């Protein structure tokens, strides 16, 4: 299996900065799937293929990351952009980074 | 109701390899037209880099420019390139991209300063 | 216009200048000639009619003295009485339109001569190299 | 000396990737037989005997058969040459019809149902004014209990109009190579280890591919192939288990398959030349079709992809196999078209082990479905005519189409089952050697030569 | 042309014990890519010959490894370290670098 | 436009079973395969399985193998060739199974794999008291 | 190997040798361009295709200096910026696909500066043969 | 898991055309190969005669055969045929039809005995 671990957790950060969130995979050399999940609403999908950004997604989202280490970087953080944040890799599934409003 | 829109650096090192790139909209690229661009020192009068064509011709630039400038156009994008090789902070300048017509230089770009600074 | 100075731009660019501004800009119309479930059929037979009418041309030069050269002098002598013309007026006065408006008449006699020319100076090289 | 000319040298070899159209080639021995009681040899070029397979030499291509070109125009040609071979066949719109069916004169347990339905109904005859009234048999998956009495109806009759299949054309492969046309080439990769990704080291041109039979089959592909010495499983991405699992392996495993019910087609005329091919007697026992396999051979060739599958997932693995998850009926079996009949064959006997890292034949019961719809269209269905005879027929497993199960959660064992998913994968068993390139001539080149006035 | 020459011309081999033939080129066999193109064949009567060594540190498809191989600039080297029953026949050196091909003279080995 | 329609929110009795639809409609559907995922409160999210539609091919979770069951609707017409409806039998609840469902459809680019699922259903909320 | 010594063998066969070598070989990738009821139309639109792109590159090669000559020497020079390596070393060390993976960017303009130079070469052989 | 067969005399008067012609299976004639003629007068080495490509190669023979040699290949038929014009009695040699390749010389003909007698 793959273990996956979302580092920062919570999250406290105010708007208009920026935000680096953290995953770490227990086997390296793959792809990583990022996630956005705002509260009671439906998840949506931001990053696949580690740098890649879906429809809808303003590139202020950028992916990164190698080997077993991937990046999430939100720059200019509005108000909508405070949520739930998950990585994915083929099934196994972070327990996810919730960005907090300070 | 043609449009262009140059993107690029506004603020790069000197001794390194500038580029611009102006987007094209409103008509297309391979017309009777020359594909230009034209500078200008800040608080001074304008200087002519060179152009394309959409055509077949081959490149003409001020021979002032010492050879360090490659336009190159991009059908498959409506875009043109400006290139400038080696640059000094002595090149600071606005930067157009235009459009020779049977009109002279009908459409402009906006003009963005290029301030190279070390 | 835009290309003024430095005298070129696209294709059939220079079909309304003289002839003699035209003549530096033959190599695009030359150019543009080749390249470019019923359907399909009518996609090929203009395709393969495309490339009839450039093979055709290219025979008719290759029978000529020159193959891809797009510019030759050779050998036949010019009748007065067809152009009938001044000779520098015309590559500054005339279009290629009004040229082949005049010519009309006088055409295929130009191309046997032509062929004639050719192959007596095919002969006349058989020969030299020959007795060489 | 340093005052550098350039040379443009024209039919200088070197290629790039590209994705064109492709060139049909079948040999000769098939075009000897008249009339074209298989597909296509009309509609496919003769190939020139033994071609030119000349060797490259130091030369590093990266070949890639999960993005590959050619195998989804192999299958859009066989799908087309499929639908191309039924236009001349009868047209099956007259047979939806109220059947009255009963059982099969047979002495039937209450538990074991009749595979086999006997059927009588109305049908037009040549004469437009006179029916007639004629029976038959058809199997329990092609009829349906429309709705004291029993009357049913066939399957496909409120989707499709049916086409039966004409007895001429045979569905049995001729190979086909495939040919580059002018302008292009196709590489052979011909390295021995190869997992149809990467580098290949030692690579050859070709004109014409090798002959691929198409056959067609869900699990157990068949006739392919086969490795040089090991038994290579190729996949897009081991770790993910959405891709299926090309395991290809050494030794061909031969099968044995039979339908033992001996059959009596019948003709019935439709209208004006218009010939429906039903089924008559019953001449003999009513038994049920199988599929044999060897019992040794089947566990040594299971040890075989064992021993091969435990590279990727470390050695102290547990590999347990199971039988497919469900869906519809010709992905849980594996299927084929054995004489011009088809076969679903039950797979539950060939996967079920555990490995542990440290004379006889298995039976496997088939069941055989008289109509068809392969590849899962809107609005087509092939009616199979049944035919005569004892039918039996042998053949050489190649390969496996395996899936291993979405793994959470620390397990130690990772079993696989048998999934046949889409036909392509059966192709791409066929064409991981191959690519196709594009010859670019007139490269240009400096050196020290002035052309001279 | 090239000419080849085998040290020695016979050699009766004893079971058990090695055998050698020293093969000399008259030109430089190596090309300039850094290979070198000799073969050795092995003469059964009235038979198209075996095939021992070719591309010296190469090995034919169908040969154990009871031979072996070396040389340096023409002067080349067949070596048979336990020679058997089945070594009969009359060697071979031959060439294939240079047009035209050429082949040697040969090592006659019977029973001693 | 992608359409994932799901069915209404379901209150189920324990060790009773529940059917939960995904209508698809937008694409045509025997081509891009169907994953079904749920999300537990605290416990994050957890795939259940995979489904092809254009032959049913299935596959499930290892830890949920024996309780879950995924069958398909096709259209059968010559007219509507898009729509089709998933379905995912889950039985034998239990009181750890009060979670909210989704059916999800992956992207549709080159590089987009099979897993970076780009359309997602609404979800629905399966409660068992 | 078995072409040793006398350098050459079948069609791409030289892909993998140096440029040097593969230079003697090049009259077979040339000839290997050309030769070789609703399958027709795809044969037929196959066919069509390769001796369009065939008649492409003679077009190509009929405006600038060479006809059918396969080896054209002409009279561009050479930005050293391009190849920016000893020059004597390509011909031993490099394989084509190598070197038109360094000259990837370097191309489109040395088509342009053929035509001009062509061009150039015709109308001073015309002003050479007029003036005579 | 090449094969050739020579075929043709092994009894020809003197000053005639000798012509044989060797048949090959299992491998294509249009491959990465020589199709040779080698010789071998008996009791005596090895003489190599020719080759001919299946590629494009002009056939190179050695010259001491007196250029009375042309081997001719035929690729409809998967053969390749020696000649020797004007032969004496001295000619007599095992013939041997091979393939040079990658290796040198793997799959031989198995040579035949033509004694050229009056
Ligand atoms: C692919 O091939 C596999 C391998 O055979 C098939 O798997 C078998 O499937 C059958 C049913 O599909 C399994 O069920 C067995 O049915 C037998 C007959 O049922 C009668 O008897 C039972 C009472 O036992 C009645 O309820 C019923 O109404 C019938 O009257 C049963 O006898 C079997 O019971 C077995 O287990 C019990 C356990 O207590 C024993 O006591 C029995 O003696 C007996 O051994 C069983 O219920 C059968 O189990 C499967 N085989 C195996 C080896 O597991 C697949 O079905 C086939 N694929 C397809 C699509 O058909
Ligand atoms: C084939 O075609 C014949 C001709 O129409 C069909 O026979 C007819 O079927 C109908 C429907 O059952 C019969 O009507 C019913 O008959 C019963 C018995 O007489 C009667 O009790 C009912 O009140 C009702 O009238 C009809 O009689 C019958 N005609 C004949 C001559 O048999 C037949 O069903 C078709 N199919 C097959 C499988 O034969
Ligand atoms: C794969 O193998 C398993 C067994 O390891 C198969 O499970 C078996 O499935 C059958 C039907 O699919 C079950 O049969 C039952 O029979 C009764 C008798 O009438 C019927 O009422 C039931 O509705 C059901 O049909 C059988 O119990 C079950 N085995 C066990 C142990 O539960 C599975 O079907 C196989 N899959 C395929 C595709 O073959
Ligand atoms: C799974 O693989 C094996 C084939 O090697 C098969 O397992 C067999 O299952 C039957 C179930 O009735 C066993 O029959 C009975 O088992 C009891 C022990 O539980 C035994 O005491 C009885 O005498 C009787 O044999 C059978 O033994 C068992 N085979 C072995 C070797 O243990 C089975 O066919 C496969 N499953 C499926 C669904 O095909
Ligand atoms: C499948 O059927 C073939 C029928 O030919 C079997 O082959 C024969 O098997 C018998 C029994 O061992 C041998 O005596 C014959 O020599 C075989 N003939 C041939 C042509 O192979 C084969 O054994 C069967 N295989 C299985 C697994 O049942
Ligand atoms: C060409 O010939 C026609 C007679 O066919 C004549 O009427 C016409 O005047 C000629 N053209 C010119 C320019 O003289
Ligand atoms: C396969 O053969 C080995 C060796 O006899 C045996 O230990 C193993 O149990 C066999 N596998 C099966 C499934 O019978
Ligand atoms: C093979 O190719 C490599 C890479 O181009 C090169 O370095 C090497 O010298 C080549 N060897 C031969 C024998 O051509
Ligand atoms: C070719 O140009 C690209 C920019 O488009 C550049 O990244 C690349 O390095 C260039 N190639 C070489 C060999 O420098």
């Amino acid at each position: 299996e793959i273990v996956l671990t979302q580092s920062p957790g919570i999250l406290s950060l105010s708007p208009g900065e920026t935000a680096t969130l953290f995953c770490k995979a227990s086997q390296g050399g793959n792809a990583m799937t990022w996630y956005q999940k705002r509260r009671g609403q439906v998840p949506r999908l931001l990053i696949y293929d580690t740098s890649r950004r879906a429809s809808g997604v303003p590139d202020r989202f950028v992916g990164s990351g190698s080997g077993t280490d991937f990046f999430l970087t939100i720059n200019k953080l509005d108000r909508e952009d405070f949520a739930v944040y998950y990585c994915q890799q083929f099934e196994f599934f972070g327990l996810g980074s919730e960005l907090e409003v300070h | 109701q043609v449009q262009l829109v140059e993107s690029g650096p506004g603020l790069v090192r000197p001794s390194e390899t500038l580029s611009l790139t102006c987007a094209v909209s409103g008509a297309s690229i391979r017309t009777k037209a020359w594909w230009s661009w034209i500078r200008q020192p800040p608080g001074k009068g304008l200087e002519w880099i060179g152009y394309v064509s959409g055509g077949w011709d081959l490149p003409n630039y001020n021979p002032s420019l010492k050879n360090r400038v490659i336009i190159l156009k991009d059908t498959s994008l409506n875009q043109f390139s400006l290139r400038l090789t080696s640059v000094t902070a002595a090149d600071t300048a606005l930067y157009y991209c235009a459009r020779e017509g049977p009109e002279d230089f009908d459409v402009w770009g906006p003009g963005f300063l290029v301030t190279v600074s070390s | 216009a835009v290309g003024i100075g430095a005298v070129f731009l696209g294709f059939l660019g220079a079909a309304g200048s003289t002839m003699g501004a035209a003549s530096m800009t033959l190599t695009v119309q030359a150019r543009n000639l080749l390249s470019g479930t019923v359907w399909g059929i009518k996609q090929l037979q203009a395709r393969v009619l495309a490339v009839e009418r450039y093979l055709r041309d290219q025979q008719l030069l290759g029978i000529w003295g020159c193959s891809g050269k797009l510019i030759c002098c050779t050998n036949v002598p010019w009748n007065s009485s067809w152009s009938n013309r001044n000779l520098s007026e015309i590559w500054d006065n005339m279009t290629w339109l009004q040229w082949d408006k005049e010519i009309s008449n006088y055409t295929q006699i130009i191309y046997g001569l032509l062929e004639e020319s050719q192959n007596q100076q095919e002969k006349n090289e058989q020969d030299l190299l020959a007795l060489d | 000396a340093e005052n550098l000319w350039v040379t443009v040298y024209y039919g200088v070899p070197v290629w790039k990737d590209a994705e064109t159209t492709l060139f049909c080639a079948s040999d000769a021995k098939a075009y000897e037989t008249e009339k074209h009681n298989v597909w296509a040899t009309h509609a496919c070029v003769p190939t020139d005997p033994n071609p030119q397979e000349i060797h490259l030499e130091n030369v590093t291509e990266e070949f890639n058969m999960w993005k590959n070109n050619m195998v989804e125009q192999m299958h859009t040609d066989i799908i087309s040459l499929w639908d191309q071979s039924l236009k001349p066949c009868v047209k099956l719109t007259p047979l939806c019809v109220t059947l009255q069916c009963t059982n099969v004169t047979n002495n039937i347990t209450d538990d074991m149902r009749g595979e086999l339905k006997n059927c009588s109904f109305n049908m037009t005859t040549e004469l437009r004014d006179k029916k007639q009234k004629v029976y038959s048999l058809f199997y329990r998956l092609d009829v349906v209990q429309i709705n004291s009495n029993k009357e049913y109806r066939l399957i496909n009759c409120n989707t499709s109009a049916c086409t039966q299949a004409c007895p001429k054309v045979s569905f049995e492969p001729i190979p086909i190579h495939y040919c580059a046309p002018a302008g292009f080439a196709i590489l052979k990769c011909k390295d021995k280890k190869f997992n149809g990704t990467g580098p290949c080291p030692s690579v050859s041109t070709v004109q014409c591919t090798h002959g691929i039979k198409p056959v067609v089959s869900t699990q157990l592909l068949l006739n392919g192939s086969l490795a040089e010495e090991e038994v290579m499983i190729r996949s897009e991405n081991i770790t993910n288990n959405a891709k299926n699992i090309l395991v290809q392996f050494n030794t061909p495993v031969q099968i044995n398959c039979t339908r033992p019910n001996n059959n009596t087609r019948k003709s019935i005329r439709i209208g004006p030349g218009q010939a429906f091919y039903a089924t008559g007697d019953i001449i003999g026992d009513i038994r049920q079709a199988h599929c044999n396999v060897s019992k040794a051979t089947w566990n040594e060739t299971l040890g075989k992809v064992v021993k091969q599958l435990r590279k990727h997932f470390g050695n102290n693995t547990i590999i347990r196999f199971a039988n497919s998850s469900g869906g519809d009926l010709e992905v849980t079996t594996h299927s084929f078209n054995c004489g011009g009949e088809f076969f679903y064959c039950n797979t539950s006997g060939l996967f079920n082990s555990t490995w542990i890292s440290n004379n006889d034949s298995i039976t496997l019961p088939c069941r055989i479905k008289q109509i068809i719809n392969m590849w899962q269209r809107i609005g087509q269905c092939m009616y199979a005519p049944p035919i005569q005879g004892v039918i039996r027929c042998v053949s050489n497993i190649t390969g496996l189409i395996l899936t291993r199960d979405g793994g959470s959660t620390n397990s130690t064992t990772e079993t696989f089952r048998p999934g046949g998913g889409d036909m392509r994968d059966n192709w791409r068993s066929e064409l991981y050697k191959y690519k196709v390139v594009k010859i670019e001539p007139l490269g240009v080149a400096p050196t020290r030569c002035k052309r001279r006035v | 042309d090239v000419v080849m020459t085998q040290s020695p011309l016979s050699l009766s081999i004893t079971p058990g014990q090695p055998a050698s033939i020293s093969c000399r080129s008259s030109q430089s066999l190596v090309h300039s890519d850094g290979k070198t193109y000799l073969s050795w064949y092995q003469q059964k009567p009235g038979q198209p010959p075996r095939l021992l060594i070719y591309q010296v540190s190469n090995w034919y498809s169908g040969v154990p490894d009871r031979f072996s191989g070396s040389g340096t600039g023409t002067n080349f080297t067949l070596k048979i370290s336990r020679v058997e029953a089945a070594d009969v026949g009359v060697y071979y050196c031959g060439q294939g670098v240079h047009l035209p091909r050429t082949f040697g003279q040969g090592t006659k080995v019977d029973i001693k | 436009q992608v359409q994932l329609v799901q069915s209404g929110a379901v209150i189920k009795t324990p060790g009773s079973s529940v059917k939960i639809s995904c209508r698809a409609s937008g694409y045509n559907f025997r081509d891009y395969s169907i994953h079904w995922v749920r999300l537990i409160p605290d416990k994050g999210f957890e795939w259940i399985g995979w489904i092809k539609p254009l032959w049913g091919a299935v596959s499930y979770a290892r830890q949920l193998q024996g309780r879950v069951s995924m069958t398909r609707q096709l259209s059968q017409d010559p007219d509507d060739p898009d729509w089709g409806v998933a379905y995912m039998e889950f039985s034998g609840l239990t009181p750890a199974d009060t979670a909210e469902y989704f059916c999800v459809r992956r992207g549709s680019c080159d590089y987009c794999g099979d897993f970076p699922w780009q359309y997602w259903g609404q979800g629905t909320v399966v409660v068992v008291s």
